[PDB]
């Protein structure tokens, strides 16, 4: 039964009371809840910002800081967080260069943020939008139509960060933001599942020895269950889907503020191929211990070279989390050396810190 | 034994009964330091052990020092017992903590601080499950483990001697050690005194209360023409022939201070000014005499 | 069984390839294995040392870096190295300025600690010793004489760390990580085992709704085992325990490289009491939520105000671990001014990465 | 064997092989003075035979340390197999010669040499067939029999371990009175040394090549007001406030003949005229410092 918690109501206001404890450098809003910088709202730069259910610390809240999110919305453990806040948090951060939204691919946060940012731009609030679809596993889930946004999310985060932090304007940003999204690529898997605490009870059940390929990040059925058989054929056959699920031809809205409406725009996903430079991120689902997240990156490498990737950068560690999953994710994005250039840039988050 | 019940707490929790793995072992050159580290433990121990397989063979068992950390600096015995170990891993410098091969005698005894015999299923590991292993640890000047002597044997064939076997050969090997060094010390506390005496002005020179010499340094041995060596222990008075001064002196006991006296070394006469000092003791009077360079 | 492995005896192997190939600003030794700065040996600067069992990861190899170790030493699983592997890592890293050697309180790493201190020795490099034991909950252990050394560690590894690098001389950081040792306090909790690889068994096991209070980080037993009342009662009663142990004389034992012999030195802690001013680090012992360590901190806080102890510093997450456990330890190490200027100082490792 | 028929005609002269006379036992007053007078090799023996035991018990059998003579002086191990042996006549101040009780290791060891083991019927005696005796003999500071360490046990549990386990015993009481009285010894004559420099006419000081004090005389005690012992290992900088040139002569080795100079001990100048000599040995440069009564 083994969380460390107090009342099952009072978790994510004393882990929220604890992030700000732990980080002046935010400020956690009371009646609604959202987190800022706090030295917000930053004249002069797009403000950038998003949001999801909590149960994936440090996603998002983790992030918010100089060269990243200006802020972030929390919703309940595994639920989107209501327009009211985003659309509040949206206000406290405004610059005066608009306001950029990032939104990962599920139907709650989807349908909440739309309707934030038709409640911002009706009083003349200048934003626009980016949704995150990374996960190649299934599509149409248990709580997303089409693809599920997972831990490209933070890749994209940091390198749209840096550029609204340069200086750059918000189509500029937008555009980067949407670039990004047709060219990282993800896979997860679970041997163990997480338990939301309200619930007291496990959210899928394991039989021995088995487990869950392409698992999404709310404990959402993936492709199937087969038998764990090593560490390495699990490498192998996430990095072959990888591969194979690549090629990915869709529909995104996006918020054209010009005219004052959603824009389909149909767009394409390339296959990672022979020859491409990619950012590779080992990211823990929850409790997989850190160390068997570098035997999992050695084998990544090796798969990488056979086929002609080259990784220029990594982060190998707990980026995109599950609650208490077992299991761990690979996300690769593909980069030229602007892409590079922004990634070096400095952040300075409590979860991501490199940079003068 | 309550013993062996903590040593299987202890190795359980990390570690199965049926793996084995080539225990880890030290390269070469680090081996050099390694072993280098112990000239003096390991050649007291292996002029013990000699000894021990010298009266002991024909037998099947093996002989092993091994140091504070379990590694094998030598090893000797019965060649066909020592490479049936060699053929489990067990070489020079090879590493025997218990963490590398669970439960044994060889990290064993170093852990409980006393001889202990291990054998068959007591060992955790069942690679090891028909031997026998005796060891008994040995410190140091100040207190500080610093050795093993291990003897390892076909389990069918451990005797009631194979451990106080070892003990008596820790005993003597550790025993030494101690006071081997304490003579190094009081021996280095000679050269220093002496080499003191070697640098005055003055020669020196020391006799018995029997008469014979006790000391004598360069100095002196060139004024008086003697041969440092070929002089000790001998009679004053055989050595060289002594003015009326000096045996009226020595006779009466009575210091002389700077006084003018002759000396005769077979044949040849020699000048000198010398002080002499009676030295009073129970066993009777010794002197000093110094030849002060005029 | 959930373990992202391959073969039981590669498990390291694949790790430590993954982690090399992850840190092309670290160098993979073999025959034997060690892990060093891949700018070693730096000419100039006191040498930074540690090492010990793996499976405790980032401690101590994701440590390796400017402000921070110079190389570390990591040994099977929960066993601490053979000192031929200590001794050639010490000689590979060599500053000319000397090597602190940080050893963990434990029976297996005294050991051959003391004995690879000595091998340098007779080798003619200047060498000393800073011993950890920062665990409040037990007198001998199934691994240790005394107090065990734990995440403590990671603080004075870093401040320790600092102080190398502005220039310090081997003997203002021996005496540094000295007093730091005598500052610092921690007390773990266990609401699940670990599992080691190689025994393919849980190290221990707990009922329902126990814990094992005052774990150590092999999983070695605690004080006891009591129920899991509430994430309060058990935050409450760790930081009673730091109160009530606070207060504690033993024997130290430092090598002395001018006598060439163990100067054994007599000591006592002291109780944090009101005013004193800490260094704070919530710490996950291996598959606790980030968001759970949050929790913790937020109670941590309620404590040390009625209590008097003002917070500077803190470090949330998984800086000292035992494999796939699940809690946490606390850490609170006692400061002043000095020791705030070399925690700020910079730091460039797998694991802490801030500064300029 | 070789040495068992060379005994046994010895003894064929003698003796019938099935009459048993219980051997010759000293009165307890004079046997006071037997065990007396082998106190040194009793002290160390006697440590080794309880450590033998403690780690064989329980086993029957039967430890014992016997004089040159071969005369019982002390006997450990098992209290029934005691029993045994005493009935037979095995007691303290027993003699074990081989005229008295046949070929045996008590004795033959000794005769022989070394380390030798009788059992069953290369026994002369009859009463001996069952039984294994182990004896290794123990020499002498200047190598005579000086005792010898003895191993009984009913024949049919004689185990390959047990002459050498007498012989290992022998090793260390026998090496550790050797270099016991080498130590005596080179003690002594660290003393003559001593009184030696102790009776000078100068003061005389050293410290060694890190800067500590080794020697000093009553009389450079004196003369520069530190006290004897305290003074002793330390550093010469602290002891007392060098003159300048006695540290530039340090510094570069050179001596120093006849100089005059001062120096200041707790606030206080004092005047000697000095000699510095360099003592170069390959690890540093010691110094002896004279200082020359005016």
């Amino acid at each position: 039964m083994k969380k460390l918690i107090n009342d099952v109501q009072d978790v994510l206001d004393e882990q929220l009371a604890g992030l700000a404890k732990a980080h002046p450098s935010l400020t956690l809003h009371q009646d609604p809840v959202y987190v800022t910088r706090a030295d917000a709202p930053v004249a002069g730069k797009v403000a950038l910002l998003s949001g999801g259910g909590s149960g994936h610390e440090p996603m998002h809240c983790g992030y918010i800081g100089q060269g990243m999110l200006s802020g972030a919305c929390p919703g309940e453990i595994f639920l989107s967080p209501t327009p009211d806040k985003i659309f509040e948090c949206a206000m406290q951060v405004d610059g005066g260069e608009g306001v950029l939204l990032i939104i990962k691919n599920y139907t709650g946060d989807i349908l909440n943020f739309e309707t934030a940012t038709e409640l911002l731009h009706d009083s003349g609030v200048k934003v626009t939008t980016v949704v995150i679809d990374d996960d190649v596993a299934v599509k149409d889930s248990l709580y997303t139509a089409g693809r599920r946004g997972v831990a490209n999310t933070v890749l994209i985060e940091k390198l749209v960060g840096a550029a609204a932090e340069r200086g750059d304007s918000l189509d500029a940003c937008a555009e980067l933001g949407r670039k990004l999204n047709n060219q990282g690529h993800s896979i997860g898997i679970a041997l163990g599942a997480c338990t939301v605490p309200a619930a007291g009870k496990p959210s899928f059940t394991l039989a021995d020895n088995e487990m869950e390929f392409g698992v999404g990040i709310h404990g959402e059925p993936g492709i199937d269950r087969r038998p764990f058989s090593s560490l390495d054929q699990t490498v192998d056959e996430m990095f072959d889907t990888l591969l194979v699920n690549g090629s990915y031809h869709r529909t995104l809205r996006f918020w054209d503020y010009q005219q004052g409406s959603w824009q389909e725009e149909q767009q394409t996903k390339q296959p990672l191929q022979s020859g491409d430079r990619v950012i590779a991120l080992v990211n823990n689902l929850g409790a997989t211990p850190l160390s068997e997240l570098y035997g999992v990156y050695n084998r990544l490498t090796t798969r990488c070279q056979q086929a002609g990737l080259t990784i220029e950068r990594n982060l190998i560690g707990a980026y995109c989390t599950s609650l208490d999953m077992t299991g761990f994710s690979i996300t690769l994005l593909k980069v030229d050396d602007e892409t590079l250039a922004l990634w070096d840039a400095p952040v300075h988050t409590p979860a991501l810190n490199w940079g003068k | 034994s309550p013993l062996i019940a903590t040593s299987w707490e202890r190795c359980n929790k990390l570690m199965k009964r049926e793996t084995w793995n080539v225990p880890h072992q030290a390269q070469g050159v680090t081996f050099a330091s390694i072993y280098r580290r112990k000239k003096a433990m390991l050649t007291l121990g292996q002029a013990a052990l000699e000894d021990a397989w010298e009266y002991m063979a024909p037998r099947e068992c093996a002989l092993f020092i091994l140091d504070e950390t379990a590694c094998i600096l030598s090893r000797n015995g019965d060649p066909q017992t020592l490479q049936q170990l060699s053929a489990l891993g067990f070489n020079d410098g090879t590493y025997c903590a218990e963490g590398i091969i669970g439960t044994c005698a060889l990290s064993l005894a170093a852990i409980s601080g006393q001889a202990v015999k291990t054998m068959a299923d007591q060992h955790f590991k069942q690679v090891l499950w028909n031997w026998a292993f005796c060891a008994t640890p040995l410190f140091d000047s100040k207190g500080r483990l610093t050795g093993t002597i291990a003897l390892a044997c076909p389990v069918e064939q451990t005797t009631a001697a194979d451990l106080p076997l070892t003990l008596a050969i820790a005993r003597e090997v550790g025993n030494l050690l101690l006071t081997d060094s304490l003579l190094a010390e009081t021996n280095r506390h000679l050269n220093q005194l002496n080499a003191l005496l070697e640098s005055m002005d003055d020669g020196v020179i020391s006799w018995d209360e029997q008469g014979n010499l006790q000391f004598i340094n360069a100095q002196a041995a060139r004024v008086l023409r003697l041969d440092a060596t070929a002089s000790q222990g001998r009679a004053i008075t055989e050595l060289l022939t002594l003015p009326a001064v000096l045996q009226q002196a020595i006779k009466q006991a009575h210091p002389l201070k700077h006084v003018e006296a002759t000396f005769e070394s077979q044949h040849q006469f020699i000048d000198a000014v010398i002080t002499l000092k009676p030295i009073i003791e129970t066993q009777g009077t010794s002197f000093i005499l110094l030849l002060h360079p005029v």
